[PDB]
Formats: structure tokens, C-alpha cells, sequence
């Protein structure tokens, strides 16, 4: 039922969360943000890195 | 980072 990501799309494979606890969305599909391996440290994403 | 597989 819930939907994630920049895609709005139900959750699937390895999700990752953005550091900013503030981020609206939060969770985003591995593969909407390029990913294939959980990077090390802290991660945020595009819109709250500033893309 | 902080990741999560998706469950049923
Ligand atoms: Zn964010
Ligand atoms: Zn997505």
C-alpha cells in the first residue's frame, strides 16, 4: 500500500534512507538514485544533496 | 547509509 521514492512506487529490492530526518520522502528505490551497494557514511538524496 | 530490504 505505501509508496516511496522520487518514482512513488511501492517498495522493492534495498531501499535507503535519507540522513535529513526532515526529508519528505525518505526512502527511495536503490536503482531511482543509482545505487547498487549501500554506500558507507551518511547519505542524502538528490533533491535534499541539492541536485 | 541506512538501508532496508523490502519484506512481504
Ligand atoms: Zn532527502
Ligand atoms: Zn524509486
Amino acid at each position: 500500500e505505501p509508496t516511496y521514492c522520487l518514482c512513488n512506487q511501492v517498495s522493492y529490492g534495498e531501499m535507503i534512507g535519507c540522513d535529513n530526518d526532515e526529508c519528505p520522502i525518505e526512502w527511495f528505490h536503490f536503482s531511482c538514485v543509482g545505487l547498487n551497494h549501500k554506500p558507507k557514511g551518511k547519505w542524502y538524496c538528490p533533491k535534499c544533496r541539492g541536485e | 547509509a541506512r538501508t532496508k530490504q523490502t519484506a512481504r
